[PDB]
């Protein structure tokens, strides 16, 4: 039956505060600017620190000491007055000031537009002149010439009122605006103003009105006073919030806002004796100014005026200022490689562990016979006695750690790892997931959190751990994968070689085949035909191959016996390449399942490592080798560059011309030593058998790295072979000559010096990079951090179909890459006539694709995040699959801020690019703007020469037409009437996203959007799921606009959510009503985040004064939808584990 | 604003 | 690692898993460890997701144990709470 | 050069 | 370095690096959203109460730990208190609601 209860909160509402609920705070006034008595150091009484008020500064202990104990707790002391109670209360009771006059708020003032202001219809400037006494304004006269509501002078003032008593009057000051708020009826000025809004006059008259009843319309409904926006009592702060403390040294400290309550106090008391005296008007206009300013700077510090400083060199912190974690059970350290460890282990030093782990430990020493008590084992862990390390051994089993790497730039940069005490101040971290910390060992360091509940652990160890994220979110590919040595290693051992000294064995097996090769007469492979059964086939269990005997290497048949267990045997053999191991992981991840690929995974690195440490790859001097045709190709350069000076002196080619021939031609040059130093690299001749020269690619260690992925590209490679090449000017001109020299060579100074800015311009740039990544990052987090998945299934076929991209190649970038793991959104069908493929509704799947592919090229539709549904989210099949570990996103799982760590982690890579993609997620409106993007399918051209509005054009459709004015200048592809494409755009530059989207609707903008963003991470060669783009881009498109209000409430032009007009006119079509008609709102990514409703959420992003303002006016209420509410709050956010328990609490609130 | 130039006026 | 993916395979939806696995871990401190198949190592968080992994532990069945086990709670209790509540008017 | 026509 | 439980700040309440007591880490913006992504709530929660500023979280989780227990009930960040009250000292009301 109702009663109140404890935490339990449900709801947070903000509003203004009446002077009565600010003295209901208070639990005594503060009489007196004393702080504490400069002898005994105790608080003063009466004042900003005083005991009375506040709280005791002792645990249960009052001022004088009659009453020292927790017997009495309640209990007021009689002599000092102090209550018995927690010390800790000095930081929750509040106390107050009460105003001999009152002081208008500064926020509801400063702020632009004034809400003062707005309300009683004055601009700032008067406002500012009547609260700061410059000049008085009438009020209330309900007669005279005089004008209500007006400003006046002192004369007039006097010569007014020698006219009539009892009419209008007004006190300068606080007093004048706290009467026009009490005085003001809102009801009878709404509708006044709603019978101006009638006027037939177009603009200028409706749209006031509609903001001045938007605003008098919050304060109704609201149920806040306007007169609250005028202070009477000044609320105080608690002293431990604005503490004075004694430092290490005995001195003092003391937060601003003392100093700032002290002027408040000072000048407020000073006020009530000159008004006590009877002090002249001049003097006391002065003290309230005075009193009015000092509030102000309490309030916010430099809104109005000059900031009150404590010194000239520093200005005092107030309200505002203060307004606008670190973690326990945390540790730090050096990282070095463990590559003994498995993936879901890490290195952890003994004594971090200690540390980290201690209550544990004390319980479980407590458990065992260990120690007797906590202390005990405390003061026996600190002396490290014997046991005590098979005790913490005992602490952590089963138990993991989380480590992570700043910048933390997507999920990955936090992952979970079971902890392997060892030796030594260093963490140990396997070397599959540096790829994804980004993480090397040139220095890095990584911190440690131990999650503390059951809850939290089985987090870590079902969500969190390494080996159950073994491919990334982004791309679907795999992220912790083999790399450098590794590859190294395997491409070592799977070599085609002469193989004049091995060849000819039959294996008997891959093991008789292994031990031969640990044996003798096997050396980085052999050309042998090896026994091994392979096989392991599906659609079926039984696997098996009758005979299996091939061709292969003593590498490639040790491949086979490490646990490959998942058939492709003619993947095996093929020879190892970095990328080609990624592909043979995931397709093991796919065929084999994730647990046997982890295995799989860990046991291709254990060989990779381990052959690649006695291959005896090493880099001598010699190692880069030079092409003879470098001397030739140069002096061929030379000859021609001769030529081109002859045949410029003789006045055949301009100086651009030569310059231009002179760049081609070195160009071309250094194209050719690429390619000649490659050559020379790539073939190599061997003694065949029969005892002909046969031509191997080579094993040359620059040339073997770089063909194995494992280090280096042919740029890079021809910096030690070929000639280098052309430098860049400052300027970005390229300088005549080139750099004959190569890094084996060296190089003159002059080539180096000319280099040193090139180079300059590289590390500023990355170093810059990091930091705008960060900030596009953030925006895309906070523009989609509310989107999640919130039901398997929203109801909707409607989808986009998606097309190969490649601008005239074709070549690549298209089919299967784009269309795996989406969902079908029609009963697709393969191939003409009787058609029916299988898949409606349906999970696209590796096998299913397969199938597409088999049987064409298919136009393919698809669900996607753009076309669902669902209200305020996605559903599980529109997303499709998680594409960190496949399978249809689990319901509850935060897709938005996955999107954006997803577009933003590679954003280092983008290079300064990343301004592109940042300047299409903005939408912003591209100077060239063109394109005659009409709709009305018809055309009748005309003139009207008036500057830009010449041009004009006007659209005849059958059933009616219109007329646009373009601008000067500009052509046109198609002219002259006769609607030649419906689309249009006649005009060339690219259309805005905007315009975009009114002429060609939804759709063709997350087309446009994608595609375009998408060139760009293709340019720098990025794989990014379409899906994660789309996702943003849905967050774009989240805004409509009424065209026509129908039968609901709203009105013409009012802005809202798609999802809130959705609703609204599901509602009213199913009450009968004629339902609103809508029309698709586009806005960039900040202002989308700018949008959002809840004001926790607002208020902690940016603009914290005008956010808190504004929602304290219109008294809202936070319902805590979001996760930045939660997290604020200390609460369990609304997703994943936490998504299930906010479910039920949304519905028993329902 | 000002208020020692306003009280000096 | 500990096959984790068929334990998710037993409960859809990962999350759900891990708040059972939690719950079940909790019961396991709080008395008798008892329970299904015993491989008696590596705590509760494993102990609880490898019973997940047998089907043994269920989202269900969990509840059937607990609303099984209001009714041990009802027993004691029972004439004799029935005498706590009679006794007084 | 290299990197940035430096490298 | 690492630390356990050690000194805290006297406003804020958070951890605070001692002479002799580490310090902690800075769990930020970016690690939260790393935490969201994985839909870890109890992980979040962990570091948003239990390992910072709430002193009966952190005192109850501690003596939880060296008793043995699951996570206790967290309390709103005693920064999220400071916070309340800051506000209302700007003289704007703010209450906590229920259902
Ligand atoms: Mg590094
Ligand atoms: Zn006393
Ligand atoms: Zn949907």
């Amino acid at each position: 039956k109702a009663q109140t209860k404890t935490e339990e909160f449900d709801a947070i509402k903000i509003a203004l505060a009446s002077p009565d609920m600010i003295r209901s705070w208070s639990f005594g006034e503060v009489k007196k600017p004393e702080t504490i008595n400069y002898r005994t150091f105790k608080p003063e009484r009466d004042g900003l620190f005083c005991a009375r008020i506040f709280g005791p500064v002792k645990d249960y202990e009052c001022l004088c000491g009659k009453y020292k104990r927790l017997k009495h707790r309640g209990v007021i002391c009689e002599k000092c007055g102090v209550e018995v109670t927690q010390t800790k209360v000095r930081r929750e009771r509040m106390g107050h000031i009460e105003l001999a006059s009152p002081t208008a708020h500064i926020w509801f003032l400063k702020s632009l537009p004034s809400r003062i202001g707005l309300l009683l219809d004055m601009p700032l400037r008067d406002i500012e002149r009547v609260l700061y006494f410059e000049s008085y304004v009438v009020i209330e006269g309900g007669m005279t010439n005089l004008e209500r509501q007006q400003i006046l002078t002192e004369e007039q003032y006097l010569d007014a009122l020698e006219e009539f008593g009892d009419e209008f009057d007004a006190k300068m000051g606080a007093e004048a605006i706290q009467a026009l708020l009490k005085s003001m009826d809102l009801e009878q000025e709404c509708e006044q103003l709603r019978e101006e809004l009638n006027e037939t006059n177009s603009e200028t008259k409706r749209k006031k009105l509609t903001k001045r009843i938007k605003l008098l319309e919050a304060f109704v409904q609201s149920g806040n006073k306007p007169e609250w926006m005028i202070l009477t009592v000044l609320p105080v702060l608690p002293p431990d919030l604005r503490p004075l403390v004694p430092l290490d040294g005995g001195r003092f400290a003391t937060s601003d806002l003392n100093d700032l309550y002290r002027r408040v106090i000072n000048r407020n008391n000073r006020l009530k004796r000159l008004l006590d005296l009877a002090a002249p008007d001049i003097i006391v206009r002065n003290e309230k100014r005075m009193l009015q300013e000092a509030v102000d700077a309490l309030l916010d510090n430099g809104r109005r005026g000059r900031a009150i400083t404590g010194s000239n060199k520093r200005p005092l912190k107030s309200l505002a200022d203060m307004i606008k974690k670190r973690v326990d059970y945390s540790g730090r350290s050096v990282i070095t490689v463990g590559p003994y460890l498995r993936l879901h282990q890490c290195g952890l030093p003994k004594k971090m562990a200690l540390e980290l782990f201690k209550p544990f430990i004390y319980g479980k020493l407590e458990l065992r016979g260990l120690a007797t008590t906590i202390k005990a084992a405390k003061k026996m862990v600190e002396r490290e006695e014997a046991v005590v390390w098979d005790i913490l051994d005992e602490v952590i089993r089963e138990h993991p750690v989380l480590l992570n790497r700043a910048p933390t730039l997507h999920r990955l940069g936090i992952q979970a790892f079971e902890p392997v005490l060892i030796e030594g101040k260093a963490i140990q971290l396997h070397p599959l997931v540096c790829a994804a910390y980004n993480a090397d060992f040139d220095g890095d360091q990584m911190a440690v959190h131990v999650p503390l509940t059951l809850e939290a652990q089985l987090e870590a160890r079902a969500l969190m751990m390494s080996t159950n994220n073994i491919l990334s979110p982004a791309n679907g590919e795999p992220i912790i994968v083999p790399s450098q040595d590794v590859v190294l290693g395997l491409y070592y051992m799977t070599r085609d070689c002469v193989n004049a000294k091995g060849e000819g064995m039959v294996l008997t097996g891959p093991k008789e085949a292994e031990r031969l090769y640990r044996s003798g007469l096997a050396s980085l492979h052999a050309r042998v035909k090896v026994r091994i059964t392979e096989y392991e086939k599906d659609a079926n269990g039984e696997l098996v191959a009758k005979t299996s005997l091939k061709d292969t290497t003593v590498g490639r048949a040790i491949l086979w016996m490490i646990v490959p267990k998942g058939l492709p045997y003619s993947i095996v053999n093929q020879a190892l390449g970095k990328k080609a191991i990624s592909k043979m992981l995931n397709t093991c991840y796919r065929i084999l399942g994730l647990k046997p690929t982890v295995i799989f995974a860990d046991q291709i690195m254990y060989t990779g490592f381990a052959y690649a440490a006695r291959s005896g790859a090493s880099v001598g001097i010699d190692d880069m080798v030079i092409p003879e045709k470098k001397h030739e190709i140069i002096s061929e350069a030379e000859a021609e560059v001769a030529e081109i000076q002859e045949q410029f002196q003789s006045g055949l080619v301009t100086a651009g011309e030569r310059y231009n021939k002179v760049i081609d031609i070195w160009a071309a040059a250094n194209d050719r030593v690429s390619k000649a130093m490659m050559d020379n690299l790539q073939t190599e001749t061997v003694i065949n058998r029969d005892g002909q020269e046969e031509k191997q690619v080579s094993f040359n260690s620059i040339y073997m790295m770089a063909d194995s992925g494992a280090r280096g590209s042919a740029a890079q490679i021809r910096q030690l072979a070929g000639m280098r090449g052309l430098m860049a000017k400052p300027d970005g001109s390229i300088i005549e000559t080139p750099i004959t020299a190569n890094f084996r060579e060296g190089l003159n100074v002059l080539q180096y010096f000319i280099s040193t800015h090139g180079a300059r311009k590289g590390l500023a740039d990355t170093a810059l990079k990091t930091a705008n990544s960060g900030y596009l990052t953030r925006r895309l987090v906070d523009v989609a951090q509310d989107l999640v998945v919130t039901e398997d299934d929203c109801g909707t076929h409607e989808g986009i179909m998606m097309t190969p991209v490649i601008e005239g190649g074709d070549v690549k970038e298209p089919l299967r890459d784009r269309v795996l793991g989406r969902v079908t959104a029609e009963d697709v069908l393969k191939p003409g006539t009787a058609d029916i493929l299988v898949p409606r509704n349906t999970l696209l799947h590796e096998q299913w694709c397969d199938l597409l592919e088999e049987n064409s090229v298919d136009a393919v539709k698809v669900r996607s995040v753009v076309s669902c549904d669902t209200d305020f989210g996605v559903c599980a099949h529109c997303y499709g699959r998680d594409l960190a570990r496949g399978h249809i996103i689990n319901k509850g799982e935060a897709i938005g801020v996955i999107a954006a760590q997803s577009i933003g982690e590679p954003g280092t890579q983008l290079t300064m690019g990343l301004p592109r993609v940042a300047d299409l997620f903005e939408a912003r409106r591209p100077k060239e703007p063109a394109i005659l993007a009409e709709i009305s399918g018809i055309v009748s051209f005309g003139k009207e020469t008036k500057g830009k509005r010449r041009l004009v054009i006007t659209p005849v459709d059958g059933s009616d037409p219109y007329e646009e004015m373009i601008p000067k200048w500009r052509q046109l592809n198609v002219f002259e009437g006769e609607r030649v494409e419906r689309g249009d755009v006649i005009s060339d530059g690219p259309e805005a996203p905007h315009d975009i989207l009114r002429l060609r609707g939804v759709h063709a903008v997350t087309r446009y959007i994608v595609n375009e963003v998408q060139d760009v991470y293709r340019l720098q060669g990025v794989k990014i799921n379409d899906k994660h783009i789309e996702v943003i881009v849905r967050q774009m498109l989240r805004k409509a606009t009424i065209v026509n209000a129908g039968s609901s409430d709203f009105l013409e032009g009012e802005q809202v959510e798609y999802s809130r007009v959705k609703i609204a006119n599901r509602e009213l079509e199913a009450n009968g009503k004629v339902g609103a008609t809508y029309s698709r709102d586009l806005l960039g990514i900040t202002k989308a985040s700018l949008a959002t409703e809840s004001f926790i959420s607002a208020a902690s992003f940016q603009e914290t004064t005008r956010v808190l303002t504004e929602a304290a006016v219109a008294g809202k209420r936070d319902e805590l939808r979001g996760l930045k509410e939660n997290v604020i709050v200390g609460r369990l956010i609304p997703a994943g584990t936490g998504y299930a328990y906010h479910q039920d609490r949304m519905r028993r609130r329902a | 604003t000002d208020p020692v130039r306003m009280y000096m006026r | 690692r500990v096959t984790v993916q068929d334990a998710v395979e037993k409960i859809g939806n990962r999350f759900d898993l891990v708040l059972v696995a939690a719950r079940r871990a909790r019961q396991m401190q709080v008395g008798g460890k008892d329970p299904l198949v015993p491989e008696e190592n590596d705590k509760t968080t494993v102990i609880a997701l490898r019973e997940i992994e047998e089907g043994l532990i269920n989202n269900q069945i969990l509840d059937v144990r607990e609303r099984q086990e209001q009714q041990e709670q009802e027993a004691a209790e029972l004439q004799a709470v029935t005498a706590i509540a009679e006794g007084r008017r | 050069t290299x990197x940035f026509x430096s490298g | 370095h690492a630390r356990s439980t050690g000194s805290y700040s006297l406003v804020t309440q958070q951890p605070l690096g001692g002479k002799a007591q580490f310090g902690g880490q800075r769990f930020g913006e970016m690690e939260v959203w790393a935490l969201e992504a994985y839909g870890a709530a109890y992980t979040l929660q962990e570091m948003l109460t239990v390992k910072s500023d709430d002193v009966n979280g952190r005192t109850k989780m501690y003596k939880n730990i060296v008793d043995g227990n699951h996570q206790m009930e967290p309390g709103m960040p005693e920064s999220f208190n400071v916070l309340l009250k800051e506000i209302r000292s700007l003289g704007i009301n703010i209450e906590l609601e229920d259902e």
